[PDB]
């Protein structure tokens, strides 16, 4: 399966090893092993670095665990002063929910985009429920949001499942717009503001008017959503077939999705979308067959890597290292390309 | 818990298929079965119609959908 088992922190590459239940660290600018004190009881599919850079979420279809990143000290700024093996505190999130419900799957996890606040983790599950967790209280979600029409979720019982979600930039209602994609291609919007102790969550409002209206429902194959941090917001909707819809979010008052372009990836297949931190007009698509780069100029699609599924993908943007993509295949082939 | 089982099952079926290929009559037929081959599940249907149904499902469709069970049975 396609996975994302790597991240980069301060110019160290962290690679998750599922057998050892540990991260291997390599200082790109020096090998240390960050061992989980409590190993994950589930297969890790994704590794998410927190915005605060102090935590790493280990994400699997049956559970989530947060690793506390050890403190750096000494002459080289190494973890715990340069020990070869560092024992990292690990904390399971929502463990009771996944252990009690054999049919419940995690669809996606995302960090709340605030750097100044305690890192909040949002879990999207196959029952169409968004659960917001604070790292202080990991047993009880701070907020539970059901994605049913306000008139298991009734929609999840009809087979309509929410598949992906992503945050747009801070907008004046100031709150973060959260876009939520269903398997049907239906996109919803919700505003989330986190003020220190009170979580103000807006009503779910996803009546985006497709421009142009679909002749045949955007297939029951919608698999990923990416918000590009621009004004107006540009949403990229990806399908398992390889179609990418570039939607401009305009005011209708429920906002409307205007499809500016539709781009087919010549894949010969669930897609993961990755923002480019340097080029806001560019993003990357990782899938079982390779990496595509998509540039919004028709859009420029470059097949960068044709594979052996991608096991990890990251874009390094460092002053000293330059801009480079790192790709790891399932056979542990590390492919580095300057961007 | 479900998807994990599924991938392990897929891997095991791949392994069985590879073994069959390398070998290429009784264990032949047994591993014919361990994959869910429709013919060999038919040539020894000798118990009942529902027994046939169950065997077929177990091998061909390990994950079963209650709604389409009627079609499968027909």
């Amino acid at each position: 399966q396609l996975r994302n088992l790597l991240c980069v922190l301060d110019g160290d590459l962290l690679v998750w090893d599922a057998e050892e239940c540990a991260f291997h660290t390599v200082t790109l600018r020096g090998e240390q092993k960050l061992l989980c004190t409590n190993p994950p009881l589930f297969d890790v599919n994704e590794v998410l670095l927190s915005p605060t850079q102090h935590h790493v979420a280990l994400v699997g279809s049956k559970g989530v665990m947060v690793l506390e990143i050890p403190k750096r000290w000494g002459k080289k700024s190494e973890f715990e002063g340069g020990e070869k093996t560092v024992n990292c505190r690990t904390i399971p999130i929502a463990e009771r929910i996944f252990t009690s419900s054999t049919s419940l799957l995690l669809k996606q996890a995302i960090w709340y985009p605030s750097e100044t606040q305690e890192p909040h983790l949002i879990l999207l599950t196959s029952d169409n429920i968004l659960r917001l967790y604070n790292l202080q209280d990991l047993f009880t979600p701070v907020k539970v949001i059901s994605l049913s029409s306000a008139e298991r979720s009734y929609k999840a019982s009809l087979g309509e499942t929410a598949v992906a979600c992503d945050f747009g930039p801070l907008a004046v209602l100031v709150a973060y717009p959260l876009y939520i994609l269903y398997e049907t291609g239906e996109t919803y919007l919700m505003y989330i503001d986190l003020q220190k102790s009170n979580i103000t969550v807006g009503k779910l409002l996803g009546p985006l008017p497709m421009y142009p209206a679909a002749e045949d429902n955007y297939g029951y194959d919608a698999c990923a959503l990416l918000c590009l941090p621009c004004v107006p917001n540009i949403i990229v909707i990806a399908t398992e077939s390889g179609l990418l819809y570039h939607c401009v979010v305009l005011e209708g008052l429920i906002p409307s999705l205007y499809v500016f372009e539709c781009v087919e990836l010549e894949l010969a297949c669930p897609i993961k979308l990755h923002r480019d931190p340097i080029c806001p007009s560019r993003y990357h698509c990782t899938h079982v067959a390779g990496v595509h780069s998509v540039g919004l100029t028709k859009c420029l699609v470059e097949h960068i890597l044709c594979t052996s599924p991608i096991q990890g993908f990251w874009i390094i943007s460092d002053l000293f290292l330059g801009t480079s993509m790192i790709c790891i295949t399932c056979d542990f082939e590390c492919i580095v390309r300057p961007l | 818990t479900l998807t994990e089982f599924e991938l392990k099952w897929q891997h095991w079926r791949e392994e069985c298929e590879r073994h069959l290929q390398n070998g290429t009559v009784h264990m032949e037929a047994v591993c014919r079965v361990l994959l869910g081959d429709e013919e060999v599940l038919l040539e020894k249907r000798d118990t009942t119609w529902y027994h046939f149904l169950v065997s077929r499902l177990l091998f061909k469709h390990p994950t079963v959908k209650p709604t389409e069970l009627h079609f499968y049975a027909q």
